[PDB]
RNA sequence: AGCUUUACUGCAGGCUGUCGCUGAG
RNA sequence: CGCACGGAGGCGAAGAACCACAGAUUUCCGAAUGAGAAUCUCUAACAAUUGCUUCGCGCAAUGAGGAACCCCGAGAACUGAAACAUCUCAGUAUCGGGAGGAACAGAAAACGCAACGUGAUGUCGUUAGUAACCGCGAGUGAACGCGAUACAGCCCAAAC
């Protein structure tokens, strides 16, 4: 959603890796907030964060990084 | 070993192989037991060579007695790759025959005689 | 001593355990052989024709 | 008894499986865990 | 590839270690050693790890009790998340 | 004229006479000290090997195998049996020693396939057979118009399914007419009565 | 069905001759 | 936004859902193959057996599975004979080894309606419960040929 396939492909190898580490961190902080039973959640995004990472990783494979 | 009834002196074997080398370049030779065997049978054999390091021995056992009942002279060689090399092959050879020497007819002749004498 | 109830009290030995290969609780930890799939005895999986009716 | 790391994971899972069907699943399906195991009354593997 | 840190283990007991001993507790991957748990933590939060204690929980996950140096303050670190 | 080979052949018609006799009395001494399966660089009976498909080429292997002589090594019954089935001493196996030899060889060389085998004598308590095996995976053979046939998948483990020459003979498939009612096309399809 | 024996019939096993391995005077 | 009809939230006209083909990812144990181990652990690995070989695991092979079918080996007993031993149950059950999408067989040292004839092999129908076997008891039991199906014929060893 907020992140599309093209946008990922228009990135440079170093831009994807950077975007990856970004997503991972957001994900980790979403999980942390969930660990604390934090309700300011948005269940739809924690689900998205995982798909995004999958997409970025998938493209890195396709693009040879 | 089983088909060998006499030991050929190193020196004699040296001369023999020598004649063989000139035999191929001056006259004609047959390489390989099958070809050798046919020479002895067809009579076109003058001097035949047999290696002493053949395994299985059946491959050559028949040469001695065959040559006798054909008057064709024969001599033994220790190595197998030495006879093969002398005949001009990259590989070894269990037996070879000088089908009409060449500028060696003199030598071959004496070698044939030297062996008869060697009993 | 009765072979019944009174002899049931000493049974605190572990033999058959979850099998690393087939997942059944048949791995004899003392024999190191699975009574179900043959793990530890056979590379091939344990199987017999008598495990079903002859014509089936 | 001395449990290994693998045995511990399995026991752990069995404990988790030993929970109830969440209340919302009842509603979500307009309306039972057949795998409820008691430590005393039942017997796990291994 | 598996990540080392899974998430913060927040429970009353976890708090006490945080407020009273400058310790943070994490649910980490069970294939991670104390040393790996140490690094990962320092990298993800920019702090200095003094000691790490682990436990393989009856939940199937591995718990780590990490003590920070006097320089860092567990409470403040845990707050930003 | 006679081939040199014909002499090897003619000598083996009477392994108990002539030079061959002395040869055997000697070899078997070394043989009795070798193992169950011995790979050998050259066929002891060249004529026979070549006659059976042998070839001085890459991927063609030969190994001598020794098997014990005699009837079946059988265990006496440990439960009720009618007199008919109480035998031990006179029972013989339905597979001949040469076939046992071909199998032991093929198991020694898991990647190879049995092409054929031939006898090379026996002493008082054992028989020796030389088995010719082929590497179905070597390109030297995959490209040989005379042997590439053994490369097909359906030739896998041919010796264990009795597709060998000694196999088919032992299966009573020699005759194409009278006497082979229970053998062709297979022992099993004929109810195992062959 | 277990058991017995100079019940009937067989089967292991032991002993013994013979052939092969096995050759020289 | 599976079964799964809740709560919250989200995705889709940047064409999602869903379907087809192709690709990515694909933890640990497992033939399980670096070594050990009840799915974990210890310090670079085709373990083991082979073929080729630059003789170095460099290039390859094997292993295990599968509903039954198929091929090669090992091979009962209850039962029937109104007892029972040969016979029968039966080359059945069961066991060992192994192939393939089918196996196996197969181009005559055949047949032998004996012929001035047929012409690789399976299989189906028949020949026939015939011939043959058998305490000649109970029982057991083909083939050639014929009508069909489908058809296809070749390569070495040796001589030179
Ligand atoms: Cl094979
Ligand atoms: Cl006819
Ligand atoms: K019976
Ligand atoms: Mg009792
Ligand atoms: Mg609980
Ligand atoms: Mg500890
Ligand atoms: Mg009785
Ligand atoms: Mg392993
Ligand atoms: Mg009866
Ligand atoms: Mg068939
Ligand atoms: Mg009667
Ligand atoms: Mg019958
Ligand atoms: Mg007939
Ligand atoms: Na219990
Ligand atoms: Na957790
Ligand atoms: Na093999
Ligand atoms: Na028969
Ligand atoms: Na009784
Ligand atoms: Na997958
Ligand atoms: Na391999
Ligand atoms: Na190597
Ligand atoms: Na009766
Ligand atoms: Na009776
Ligand atoms: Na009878």
């Amino acid at each position: 959603t907020v992140l599309h396939v093209q946008e990922i492909r228009d990135m440079t190898p170093a831009e994807r890796e950077a975007e990856l580490d970004d997503l991972k961190t957001e994900l980790l902080n979403a999980r942390a907030v969930q660990a604390a039973g934090g309700a300011p959640e948005n269940p739809g995004r924690i689900k998205e964060l995982r798909k995004a990472i999958a997409r970025i990783k998938t493209i890195q494979g396709e693009e040879g990084d | 070993p089983v088909y060998v009834d006499f030991d050929v002196p190193a020196d004699l074997e040296d001369d023999a192989l020598e004649a063989l080398e000139v035999a191929r370049d001056t006259g004609a030779v047959k390489k390989g037991t099958n070809e050798t065997t046919k020479s002895i049978e067809r009579g076109s054999a003058e001097l035949v060579f047999v290696a002493e390091d053949v395994q299985p021995e059946e491959i050559v056992m028949h040469i001695p007695e065959l040559a006798d009942e054909k008057g064709v002279p024969f001599i033994f060689v220790e190595q197998q790759d030495d006879l093969g090399h002398a005949a001009g092959l990259e590989v070894g050879s269990a037996a070879a025959a000088v089908t009409d020497a060449g500028e060696a007819d003199a030598d071959v002749e004496d070698i044939a005689d030297k062996v008869e004498e060697l009993r | 001593t009765g072979a019944g109830t009174p002899s049931q009290g000493k049974k605190n030995t572990t033999t058959h355990t979850k099998c690393r290969r087939c997942g059944e609780k048949s791995y004899h930890t003392k024999k190191k052989v699975c009574s179900s799939c043959g793990f530890g005895k056979s590379a091939k999986r344990r199987d017999y024709e008598w495990q079903s009716k002859a014509g089936e | 008894g001395k449990k290994s790391k693998a045995t511990k994971k399995r026991l752990a899972k069995l404990d988790n499986q030993n929970s109830r069907v969440p209340a919302w699943v009842m509603l979500k399906t307009d309306r039972r865990n057949h795998k409820r195991r008691h430590w005393r009354r039942n017997d796990t593997d291994e | 590839s598996w990540d080392v840190i899974k998430h913060p283990h927040v429970t009353e007991k976890a708090m006490n270690d945080m407020d009273f001993q400058n310790k943070l507790q994490f649910a980490v991957d069970d294939r991670a050693s104390k040393g790996e748990v140490a690094d990962a933590v320092e990298e993800q939060y920019d702090v200095t790890v003094e000691q790490v204690n682990t436990q393989n929980t009856m939940d199937g996950e591995k718990k780590a009790v990490v003590r920070l140096s006097e320089d860092d303050d567990a409470q403040e670190v845990a707050s930003r998340i | 004229a006679r081939s040199a080979y014909s002499y090897i052949r003619d000598a083996w018609e009477n392994p108990g006479d002539g030079q061959l006799a002395e040869l055997q009395w000697q070899r078997q001494q070394e043989w009795r000290n070798e193992g169950a399966v011995e790979r050998i660089e050259r066929p002891t009976r060249l004529d026979k090997a070549r006659s059976q498909g042998y070839k001085a080429k890459q991927g063609v292997i030969v190994a001598r195998v020794s098997v014990r002589k005699g009837s079946a090594r059988k265990r006496r019954h440990k439960a009720g049996r009618r007199s008919k089935r109480q035998g031990v001493t006179r029972i013989t196996r339905r597979k001949d020693i040469q076939r046992v030899a071909e199998e032991r060889a093929s198991r020694t060389f898991p990647n190879l396939r049995v092409l054929n085998s031939y006898s090379v004598g026996q002493d008082g308590r054992q028989k020796w057979h030389e088995v010719i095996l082929i590497d179905p995976n070597h390109p030297a053979i995959q490209n040989d118009d005379d042997l590439s046939w053994i490369c097909a998948d359906d030739q896998a483990d041919r010796v264990f399914r009795g597709l060998t020459g000694a196999g088919r003979r032992n299966r009573g498939l020699s005759g194409k007419g009278k006497g082979s009612e229970k053998t062709r096309p297979s022992l099993r399809s004929n109810g195992g009565k062959g």
